[PDB]
């Protein structure tokens, strides 16, 4: 489901997202960021002393359900005085947050996000989203935001509209007031709806975003549409020409092996198996992945160098694998293409050389160059166990990693050669 | 509209090709290759270099002086993902009959951009980007594409992940089945070519008994696929299909944000997606490793060999 | 766990309590009752034609989670209109709501009550309950409010406020104003915290009351805590001298069957058995349940005559348990005591004589007249299928049952007789 496998698109805390649309002119709660509890105080009293929201800024699926080492419920939390937000933000700021997604290694809650309490009298689902099937971007309202929307798109189809733009014509303004008009906005503030979503739509086509996720777009208890959340999920592909906001990256929220990997342009995607790879492809990483469950086994961590990656890049790859400690029996698993193979086989040459890699590498490399990479295996003579079948490969991994676990158990030391 | 540009897929051996960014490591290293291989290369195109001769072919400053030149009939694309928007747009203005582009990292944005004056025209046809390219072979060969594992035969295959591509071609090749057509569309949501006009193109086409269809996780292109082969490759006189779905075993996902994920999709990339391939007819593997196999017993079974 | 076997408390509608407590002179959101959407409309043209809340009047576990049969989810609904007022009305009036607790046999939504919409600030939790533990009335308080109470109880028992009160001085309102600031009211508000639970107090002792629950009591956007919910549980004992509470008690809530066994002083139980009883008392009847599920029956609807009812109301009871078609087999089990024996005996002559119960009586009867019973048994001269040994009965009933439904199976009917 969904991707995950290519690409991590960047995902930024609340409060950015939430100032890049005060910027913008979006109407929208006062917030502010806080790091310690003592701008905590400042900010609640500046804010008059009372009726203050503190909101945990962790990127997470679950916020509202998980569990702080402090022992405090939820990421969102209601206070009245400067004195209990500064107790509730001393149990956040430095504390690590446990939920489902996490399971156990939790992200650490660093900054908090400080604003004030507004009554909402509606909720408003809205979200500007590129999509294939419309060709562009397409502008989807509802009026049952601040419930989770799958639900109630999926029984009631007809409640959620959706309406596509077109992009050289750009967005007009009596589109937004019959997207309001269609959600049931009352008819006195179904202008600044439209104005809402027209500034929305700039900042859409400006940042180079992908979805804009407003939920609830709630209208206060006295008019003026106000935006609570504005979830935000850009491209990643557009890093080179959007550089304020990829630089305000959050690294905290990965492993560092993840920040490694995109030091480097290499995707990597960790799991709870222990064979490691390094594929070249997201298919082919998908493909690797289902055939080594078919024999039993379940991949570790697993890469992907793209294409036309240098040697150094693939030697940062392997010692991005031989960094974690789970892998036993690690497969290079590379086919040809645009991604030279006579550079991965000097780089699995100089990687094994260097990092004393003494693990099965059960190597499988074609396409484009096999000559001069299995001339250079052969002339590397090493342990590098050369293999041309994807089935067979699998196979020998798997009993490699089953070998190699086998081994460890019985206190023994194991040397892996081709037959002669 | 811009669909009857389909037949544009199928080139020959007498397909006359240029390739803009001319200079580029990769451009430079696999137009050697093309040339190797045999595809009719007859220059090249790079903005502020051209106006020479490069590789023992000119070179010039855009796409309009190469066609005026040349009448190269197709063209394929090897510039930065910065600058790829604008080469696409001028090959789409210079009527190109078949335009590739192979590059990764196209900014969504520019990519509608290009995509919506693409359907707004009908004389052109795109296959990317982040696309391996298409293939006759034993005729020529474009893009990014391994031709030392090529041989012509009764088989098509299209698929999304370019490398996967290669492996399905390799499968084949082994089992000596041959290759009619393969075209990998590209796995990027926003791109020239889908399922459904390679479909029909091999449907149509008496060079090709058997399909190839190779499909990943995400989004909802293979629902298409599905019930395109439902309508049109039913009953008698139906040539046999074979797909694959990478991903069949896989995390859940990451469930970053809602709307265009779910709300306005198939809500697709799971395990129902291979119950739409089996209702359509569509026989499928449970593993990339036999796609060859695979394909030679539907072959035998309807006793094609 | 609870009682549920001894005594249905009057639960009343939400409106009824609602306007116990606006006579009272407690801060309450302005309410009314809707028989029909005319005065619904009317209603909410009256409040302002917008901003309304419509709550469904059905006694279950369930309220805000069933289903109607027009298919809407949940009791509760937020209108802003009075047209959609009206039609959301016509979706509820003379519907069958189905919850869990029904499941199948949902209770019908005779009347709405429309409320005017408020915004609460803070949610606290209230309760006034009579209880043994303080032996007396306790105001229990805690700022846990619109959220299940036990979760928090158990897991943070500290923050649920408890204090008991000496009925004979009555209440005194320092003790008010302590709840109030141990709960952690505003120190603005606390004095109309305090006349609310003055006023909350005297009407739990006026209307022989047993628990007031409160929840969530919220102070307002503006101040002036007004209670959103008022469930008030009663006494059943006090029927004889609060005449005006029990004669607005709803019947249309359960089946005619307990309005018939109420009607004559008798308890009724039903379940998902098919074998009847009628028990003296709740512990025997508890009792012949275990036994009868030990032996692997599973009991039908059982009775509880009370003490000293005459032979009328056993014959009554006779008639509501053949009025049921899944009984099979019915055992009287009554042991003596108050409820002389004698007069059950004359009760199973008259009714089994009367309405043709042709079904296998194991009568057990013993008791302060077991010569008198046992005589006129023997001289009545029936199947009246006589037992004297608790396990023996439930042995004997259990497989009669078992002989019953497997006759009706082969299609042949039956006669049963003692041994002779
Ligand atoms: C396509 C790709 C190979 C081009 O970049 P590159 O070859 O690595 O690097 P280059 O700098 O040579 O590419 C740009 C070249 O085109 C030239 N160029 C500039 N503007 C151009 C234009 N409008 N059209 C074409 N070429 C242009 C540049 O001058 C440069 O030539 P030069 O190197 O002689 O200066 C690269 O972007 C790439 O990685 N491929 C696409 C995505 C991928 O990862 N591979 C394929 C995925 S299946």
């Amino acid at each position: 489901e969904n991707l995950y496998f290519q690409s991590m698109n960047l995902s930024l805390h609340e409060y950015m997202s939430m100032e890049l649309l005060q910027e913008a002119g979006v109407s929208v709660p006062k917030g502010y960021v806080a790091k310690s509890p003592d701008e905590a105080y400042a900010i609640a009293k500046k804010l008059g002393s009372k009726d203050v929201v503190i909101k945990a800024q962790v990127l997470a699926g679950g916020r509202g359900k998980g569990t702080f080492e402090s022992g405090l419920k939820g990421g969102v939390k209601i206070v009245f005085s400067p004195e209990e937000a500064k107790a509730v933000s001393s149990q956040m700021i430095g504390k690590k947050l446990f939920t489902k997604q996490t399971g156990e290694k939790g992200r650490i809650c660093n900054q908090v996000l400080v604003c004030e309490r507004k009554y909402p009298r509606r909720e408003y689902y809205f979200a500007i989203t590129m999509e294939r099937s419309f060709q562009g971007p397409v502008l989807i309202g509802s009026s049952h935001g601040g419930v989770n929307i799958e639900d109630v798109a999926a029984e009631s189809p007809e409640a959620i509209i959706k309406e596509p733009i077109d992009i050289e014509e750009g967005i007009k303004k009596e589109q937004a007031l019959q997207l309001a008009q269609k959600m049931g906005f009352p008819p006195n503030i179904v202008e600044s709806a439209a104005e809402n979503m027209v500034k929305l739509y700039s900042l859409f086509l400006k940042y180079d975003a992908t979805m804009i996720e407003i939920n609830p777009m709630v209208e206060d208890s006295d008019g003026a549409v106000l935006c609570m959340d504005a979830k935000i999920n850009f491209d990643s592909n557009s890093a080179y020409r959007q550089k304020k906001i990829f630089d305000l990256q959050d690294w905290t929220q990965e492993d560092e092996r993840d920040k490694d990997a995109a030091k480097a342009n290499l995707n990597y995607i960790g799991l709870d198996g222990n064979i490691g790879c390094l594929v070249n492809g997201a298919g082919l990483a998908m493909a690797t992945m289902d055939i080594i469950k078919l024999h039993g086994g379940t991949p570790a961590n697993f890469l992907d160098v793209g294409g036309g990656a240098t040697v150094h890049q693939v030697t940062e790859a392997f010692k991005l694998i031989t960094s974690d400690k789970k892998v036993l029996a690690i497969l290079v698993n590379i086919f040809g293409g645009i991604m030279r193979c006579d550079v991965i086989a000097q780089g699995i040459v100089m990687a094994v050389k260097d990092l004393e890699i003494k693990i099965p590498v059960v190597v499988r490399l074609q396409g484009t160059r096999v000559d001069d990479a299995k001339a250079l295996i052969a002339d590397s003579g090493l342990k590098i166990l050369a293999c041309d079948d994807l089935d067979e490969a699998a196979r020998m991994v798997v009993k490699l990693s089953e070998i190699v676990t086998l081994a460890k158990q019985a206190h023994v030391d194991v040397k892996f050669q081709l037959p002669i | 509209s811009y669909t009857a540009s389909r037949q544009h897929l199928y080139v020959d051996k007498n397909t006359k090709i240029i390739c803009q960014g001319f200079t580029g490591k990769q451009g430079t290293f696999h137009s050697q290759q093309a040339l190797e291989y045999g595809t009719k290369l007859v220059g090249g195109t790079t903005p502020g270099k051209g106006g020479q001769t490069h590789l023992g072919l000119p070179v010039f400053n855009t796409v309009k002086e190469a066609k005026e030149q040349t009448g190269a009939t197709a063209s394929v694309i090897y510039v930065p993902p910065p600058f790829a928007a604008a080469a696409i747009n001028e090959a789409i203005e210079a009527e190109i009959p078949l335009v590739v582009c192979i590059t990764e990292g196209i900014p969504q944005q520019d990519m509608v951009r290009v995509k919506h004056k693409l359907l707004r025209q009908e004389k052109t046809r795109l296959i990317g980007p982040n696309c391996p390219g298409v293939i006759n072979p034993g005729e020529c060969k474009i893009g990014i594409m391994p031709g030392h594992i090529h041989k012509k035969g009764r088989i098509g295959i299209v698929s999304r992940s370019g490398t996967l591509t290669y492996e399905a071609v390799h499968q084949t090749t082994q089992v000596g089945l041959g290759q009619s057509l393969c075209v990998g569309i590209g796995g990027d949501p926003f791109n020239g070519t889908d399922f459904i006009d390679c479909l029909e193109i091999f449907l149509n086409d008496s060079a090709t008994e058997g399909i190839i269809l190779i499909g990943e996780i995400g989004g909802n292109a293979e629902e298409n696929a599905a019930e395109f082969l439902k309508q049109h490759n039913s009953g008698p006189n139906s040539k046999p299909v074979v797909s694959f779905i990478a991903g069949l075993t896989a995390p859940p996902g990451r469930r970053m944000g809602h709307a265009g994920a779910i709300i306005a999709g198939g809500k697709g990339g799971a395990k129902e997606k291979i119950s739409a391939l089996q209702s359509a007819g569509v026989v499928v593997s449970m593993s990339p490793a036999q796609l060859g196999t695979t394909i030679y017993k539907e072959f035998e079974k309807r006793k094609m060999l």
